[PDB]
């Protein structure tokens, strides 16, 4: 029964219509998944494929891809791998197992995020804000011990300690670390992950367009040209009366 | 009929059918909707199917095999929107269909109607369990609710529950039983639909005037057919359109969630389009109270054509009951966001006006208005 | 319309980013002399090892000795060899002559 | 029996219609069809629109209705007691 | 043999055996003291019992 | 037609087609077997209808399910076999379908032949499909070898191998596309199936005669009716005797091994009704001349109708004809048994014998005899 | 290159069209399994739903199910169990795995025997046989090591050492264990697995039967009932000419 | 036109039959049709079997042709060399 508030829409690089995503932050809030939520909640559905799409050079991600793997691989020749090789890998989970994801965080049950942003509601400014507020307990309020008061959260306490702090991290730029911006430079990263045709599938929204205005007029004036003459009709009543 | 291609194989005489079929002069667009609905079955059948190709149902595995699908098949994410994104539309070319129907009351052909109901009644239950493949926990639940709303019958409601569940669960049977019928299914409807036009080729199409307009008529080769022509491919563009730009839009139930059997939403309301059937059902404490409420609620319209009184057809000449019948359009509308609602009192009793409220829209007001009329007219 | 349109339909059936990911990047490997054996499958399983990808046989060929050098194997390897070998149909007779086994 | 052949009796009535290349597709379009709007989107306006009118009141009206209800508990009751 | 094919054909879709052998497998039932808590496995519902 | 319950809904009106229907007085039970032949259709429509339900494709697990369904699930086993056992039996009843074609010469009548011709070529591509399906080795390298046959195209043979597949193997989509198709499939083929009997309805039956029988004709409904009830149910025992006495007797596919990608059989053959086709495949070295002349090779049964050259229809009043007519049948029959066999030289020889020994029969001899009859005949 | 040889059909207790299975024996090969072929091949297809059709009592087999299994249960709250519990559960399998299996059968590969009879021509007679013979090797043949021969194997050399002697075991029922009896012992069980329905299913064949020779005659008096009008006709040219 | 109505023309032919109930399912069934079986059974027999009989000698003919060809190698060549 709390207030369920929504997130002012901020403005994107993606989004209006034709407003596209840009990698550069995207190679950014990469690493903070490489750094951070890699922690617990994971992403299991896209293979080192990215490359050149997030930028990343064939080898770039390829060497990249190859650090990230690495276990056993001797079970009387069963295995998986070490080193991943080909790019078809997922991430490693860092947790094997509900029981074993859930007990490490206590009762919590940190989800995946591969969709998430299409499944919660009012797309990506909810979890910015949600990344952003963080409150001082009301006189009259208190929290489980692990649950932290944020409005944005439905019940408003959240088991996730606050991650982002101004300069969590050295982004790959090397650009000066903002907790708002090491927040807001994820923003576009997740955005791309339910879609990433997403920049692609735009194309033929312009494509369409143009090739729309063609034909409608176009038809209008061939079916028109027909009904020309019905519309054209004249009647004559003159009886032999 | 000399050296006519149209008897040379006798096939083509049934072609005749078409070509010479004589058609009434002044037409809305709002008859185009009928050869407009068979458009979207169409386009359908082929997405689903190139989808079904690589989808399985699995209860364990299925829905990951989705994902899989809009990522790394040849382009699988504009074919998986498209079979969906079609559907609402066409469920909104079907009420049109309907629309047309009592606006000038064309029902007076009496059998066809009956036809047209049946045909309906299947097509919904048809994506309803569509809706279930995506094994989202929304449909997961929601179809875990409807059957669970099933049991109340008094006696051998029962086993009925697991005889279609086939268990005590909604698992494996439930789904990939359906995942047959979901699919099996549309073809039977295809096949039912060149009955429904037959009958209307007993006796010729119906106009807006409510007059017959034997006086004249048209070859359909040339004309309508350019009016489809158009009619036909702007539906595309909105569907298109949508389809890219907003893709969720009309996606609002929102899981991909991997459905939890322990765990619950924390709101379950059906697709759009049920909601207003789904709403009727909150509103009768009685638990099997709704039930008669919400399944009759529709077969109403088989009892439509006992109801026509009037000395003449068209609404469009009975100004009186064209109010009822706009009046009825909103109350319908009105239900929707009701039903877009939970179940908190002051919708609770607003739902709880507007459903006796409908029924007396149609069942009495309708058929006690053009009697005064006459009267009034001096008939 | 079609000509992008249709395609999309068709292209579907037609390759996949998955198995995309063969032809052999690896190969790599191993065995020493005989063993023989030596085969896996992938359908396939550049190569690269080096370089290769030319074929000898299915099934971890690899090469033959890979040109005197590797191969896992090179020639002779177990009942009844790499190629010659012979180790042709059941096993016998044709081995991989050809001539030169290359 | 032949669909047209036997549809009806008619007498004496006369028709007249040119070649579609003898007009244009556009025969005073803009002109002569924009005063049409009004006689038919008059026409019916009179009798439609205003039921929904009401249901837009009572979108906001049960909203706000709705609103009060639950969002301020410190209102029939304040926070005292 | 109406009664036969008709019959045998309905009997088919209604129940699995192994899914009927997978109902209240838990029987236990006492495992657990007075107010303390054993668990078993339900309808395919976890219980706290 | 005075308040005749044919026409009241105008939907029987087309019912009667078959009431009134016209039929021929003298009829060999050899013309039960085109109404025969749509029984098995529908009988098996349930059947894999059900199975469905329970079975699954997926590449890893599918043929696991298969075990789970003759065991587990009620009366499972029963039902697998009799979607399979009626397969055969059907093909049975196709043959002699055809079977009575020639025997009496009906093809004059024309394009009607074409629509049998295409009737047919679909149907055995069918279950070649659905043979896929139990996923045993014999299917897995069955699947393998024909597919791996048609690469050898000049030109652009390559894609379309791998493009069919859907990669470089056997795997998923090889196999899910499929249970699609061996699906969707026969639906068609019904639909089909009414086309083929309308031009029939052009012209009225043929008879054994070859003598248009017009003066004497019969009511269909009370009696061919009845030899039907009694030829429809025939069909069944023994489709019901070897289901449940001897089941794998014609299972003479042995393999419900789970197919191994590396391993191969001892010996691979097609099941039994390809054989013979398959067999002519081995008799060409040249890869690609089998080719041409495997496919072709039932294609000649397109060009029969060009080579009547007779003054009078039926063979059974030409004598000489018949003999290759017979002496064709064995010939048939033939090739199944060396089909039957390995590859090894005596059979080698031997089937290399009735290849060109096949061709000659059909070809040259047919067309050539009735000529001489005529002159001897005086005609 | 073998000739094939063929088994001698022998008599059955179900050979026969009625003929039955009798689980007297059924019981005892069972206890082989349970004894030997446990060893390597599996048959992974049957719960242990058995009980009264093999006569086991619910309990009888429910007990006896208790001993046979598995593993484990402790790995954060999940995973399968110790003491199967239902009888839904199959059996163990000696090896996790052909790599295991082979390697330790030596390149060997022990194929799961349920459906096995119909997938080996030639009926039970194959492996009854192929349990009989072992042979002297002739002169002037060898084997690979653990291979065997025996003509029946295909390649007439099998790794496979002969479990059968007489007295291998004791039955359950006590009956003296013979090499001929506890291979002829097992020849029904396998017979009765690929078909648990077949007991069961021959009903309907009697069944069918005489509700067959009913309703053939009574057609065949119908349809004559209605063809004795038309093959009793009568025609008469009397021509006014 | 209708089916039997326009069928052909027709003159001066006379039909004679009974109910059904008049007669018997079984007219001597037995002795009257036994023979026929002859006349058709014999009809035929001279055009159709033998070739079938052709087929089965090759059918045993070939088999013990391939037969020898392989099943024994000690034949041709015995084991001496
Ligand atoms: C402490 C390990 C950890 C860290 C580091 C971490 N996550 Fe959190 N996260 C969790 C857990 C556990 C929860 C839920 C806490 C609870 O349920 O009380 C959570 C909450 C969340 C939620 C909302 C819970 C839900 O159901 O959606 C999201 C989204 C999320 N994390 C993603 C992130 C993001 C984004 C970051 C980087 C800012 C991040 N995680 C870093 C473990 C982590
Ligand atoms: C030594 C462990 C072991 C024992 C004990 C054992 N099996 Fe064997 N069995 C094998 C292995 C391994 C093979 C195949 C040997 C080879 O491939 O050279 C084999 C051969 C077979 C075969 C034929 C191989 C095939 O492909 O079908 C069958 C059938 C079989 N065993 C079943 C049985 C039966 C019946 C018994 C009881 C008489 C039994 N096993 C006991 C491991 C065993
Ligand atoms: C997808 C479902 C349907 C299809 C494909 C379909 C198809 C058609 C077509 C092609 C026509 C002729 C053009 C027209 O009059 O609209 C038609 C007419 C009609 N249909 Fe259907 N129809 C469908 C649904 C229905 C339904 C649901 C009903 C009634 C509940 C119905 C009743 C009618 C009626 C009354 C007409 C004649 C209407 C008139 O005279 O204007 N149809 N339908
Ligand atoms: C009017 C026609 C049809 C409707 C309304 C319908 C209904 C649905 C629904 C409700 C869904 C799930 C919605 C979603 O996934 O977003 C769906 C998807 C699907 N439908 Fe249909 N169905 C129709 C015809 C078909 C046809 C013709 C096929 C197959 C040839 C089919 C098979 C499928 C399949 C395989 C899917 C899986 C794709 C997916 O669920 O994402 N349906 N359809
Ligand atoms: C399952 C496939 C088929 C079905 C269901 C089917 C159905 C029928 C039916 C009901 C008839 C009328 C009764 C009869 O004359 O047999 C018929 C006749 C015929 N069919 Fe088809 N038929 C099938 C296959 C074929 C094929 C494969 C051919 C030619 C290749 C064919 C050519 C004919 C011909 C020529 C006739 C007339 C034969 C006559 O006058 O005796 N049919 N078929
Ligand atoms: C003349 C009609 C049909 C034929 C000849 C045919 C062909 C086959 C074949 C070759 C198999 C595998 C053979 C076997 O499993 O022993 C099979 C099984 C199957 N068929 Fe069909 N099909 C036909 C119609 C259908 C229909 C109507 C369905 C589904 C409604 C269907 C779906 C299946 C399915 C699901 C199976 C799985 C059962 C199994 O493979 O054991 N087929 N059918
Ligand atoms: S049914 Fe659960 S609350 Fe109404």
């Amino acid at each position: 029964s709390d207030l369920e508030l929504h997130p002012p829409s901020y403005p994107w690089s993606h989004r209006g219509l034709l407003s596209s995503l840009d990698h550069t932050s995207i190679r950014r809030g990469f690493q903070v998944y490489k750094q951070v939520c890699s922690s617990c909640h994971s992403m299991d559905y896209v293979a080192y494929r990215h490359l050149v799409g997030v930028c990343y050079t064939e080898d770039e991600a390829k060497a990249l891809a190859e650090e990230v793997e690495v276990q056993d691989g001797p079970n009387e020749d069963g295995e998986m791998f070490m080193r991943p090789g080909k790019l078809s890998d997922y991430f490693p989970k860092p947790y094997p197992n509900p029981e074993a994801a859930r007990a490490a965080n206590n009762g919590a049950l940190p989800p995946d995020l591969s969709y998430i942003v299409r499944a919660r509601h009012g797309g990506e400014d909810y979890v910015f804000s949600l990344l952003t507020g963080y409150c001082e307990p009301p006189t009259g309020v208190s929290l489980r011990e692990g649950l932290y008061f944020n409005p944005y959260f439905p019940g408003q306490a959240i088991g996730m300690a606050p991650p982002i702090y101004n300069e969590v991290l050295e982004f790959d730029d090397g650009t000066p670390a903002t907790m708002s911006q090491v927040a807001k430079d994820v923003c576009t990263f997740l955005r791309w992950a339910a879609e990433p045709e997403h920049d692609h599938r735009k194309r033929m929204g312009l494509k369409m367009l143009l090739m729309m205005g063609l034909l409608l007029p176009l038809v209008y004036a061939m079916k028109r040209h027909k009904w020309s003459v019905l519309k054209s009709r004249k009647l004559a009543y003159r009886p032999p009366k | 009929m000399t050296n006519i291609r149209k008897s040379h194989p006798l096939m083509k005489i049934v072609n005749n059918a078409f070509i010479d079929l004589p058609a009434p002069s002044n037409i809305s667009s709002w008859w185009n909707f009928g050869s407009l609905l068979g458009i979207c079955l169409i386009l359908q059948i082929l997405t689903g199917l190139f989808l079904a190709m690589h989808y399985t149902s699995d209860t364990t595995t299925a829905f990951s095999s989705v994902t899989h699908i809009c990522r790394d098949v040849n382009y699988g994410w504009i074919i998986r929107y498209m079979h969906a994104n079609g559907a609402s539309m066409f469920f909104i070319c079907l009420y049109m269909h309907v629309g047309r129907g009592l606006y000038y009351g064309s029902y007076t052909f009496l059998e066809t109607w009956n036809i047209g109901v049946i045909l309906l009644l299947t097509v919904m239950a048809t994506a309803f369990m569509g809706y279930v493949l995506p094994w989202g926990q929304m449909s997961f639940w929601g179809a875990t609710v409807i059957t669970n709303l099933l049991s109340a019958i008094p006696y051998i409601g029962t086993n009925l529950v697991e005889w279609i569940w086939g268990g005590f669960s909604v698992d494996k049977a439930t789904l990939t039983r359906f995942f047959a019928f979901h699919f099996i299914l549309p073809f039977i409807i295809m096949a039912i639909a060149m009955v429904h036009l037959l009958f209307l080729h007993e006796t010729g199409s119906n106009n807006p005037t409510g007059i017959s307009s034997d006086v004249d008529k048209i070859p359909f080769h040339p004309y309508y057919t350019i009016k489809d022509i158009l009619g036909a491919l702007l539906l595309i563009l909105a569907l298109m359109l949508l389809v890219l730009f907003a893709p969720d839009l009309l996606g609002d139930p929102d899981n991909y969630t991997p459905a939890n059997p322990l765990n619950t939403p924390p709101h379950i309301k059906p697709e759009w389009y049920f909601l207003f059937a789904y709403a009727i059902l909150r509103s009768i404490p009685n638990k099997l109270g709704g039930v008669l409420a919400l399944a009759f609620s529709i077969l109403i319209l088989a009892l439509i054509p006992l109801l026509h009184t009037s000395k003449q057809r068209s609404m469009m000449f009975r100004p009186l009951s064209q109010c009822l019948f706009w009046a009825l359009v909103a109350d319908l509308l009105t239900l929707t966001w009701i039903g877009g609602q939970p179940v908190e009192h002051p919708y609770i009793t607003i739902g709880q006006l507007a459903s006796v409220l409908y029924f007396l829209l149609i069942l009495v007001l309708m058929p006690t208005a053009g009697t005064i009329e006459n009267k009034l007219l001096k008939w | 319309a079609a000509k992008n349109v249709v395609s999309q339909f068709v292209s579907s059936m037609s390759a996949s980013a998955d198995v995309l990911a063969m032809s052999k990047i690896e190969i790599k490997l191993s065995d020493i002399p005989e063993g023989k054996n030596m085969a896996f499958k992938w359908r396939g399983k550049d190569q690269e090892a080096a370089v290769e990808v030319s074929q000898l046989r299915d099934p971890q060929h690899d090469l033959e000795r890979v040109k005197k050098p590797e191969w896992v194997i090179l020639i002779g390897v177990c009942t009844h060899l790499g190629c010659v070998p012979i180790a042709n149909a059941g096993d016998f007779g044709g081995y991989y002559c050809p001539c030169h086994g290359s | 029996g032949r669909q047209f052949g036997h549809l009806t009796r008619v007498r004496h009535v006369i028709t007249y219609s040119l070649s579609p290349f003898e007009q244009r597709a556009f025969p005073h379009y803009f002109s002569k069809g924009i005063p049409n709007v009004l006689r038919r989107t008059r026409a019916c306006i009179l009798r439609v629109a205003p039921p929904f009118v009401a249901f837009y009141l009572v979108y906001t009206w049960g909203t706000q209705e709705f609103e009060k209800s639950k969002r301020k508990n410190p209102a029939a009751y304040e926070n005292d007691r | 043999a109406a009664k036969n094919v008709v019959s045998q054909f309905v009997s088919s879709m209604s129940a699995s055996a192994d899914v009927l052998a997978m109902s209240k497998i838990e029987i236990k039932l006492s495992d657990i003291p007075e107010g303390k808590n054993m668990a078993f496995k339900w309808r395919g519902k976890p219980l706290f019992v």
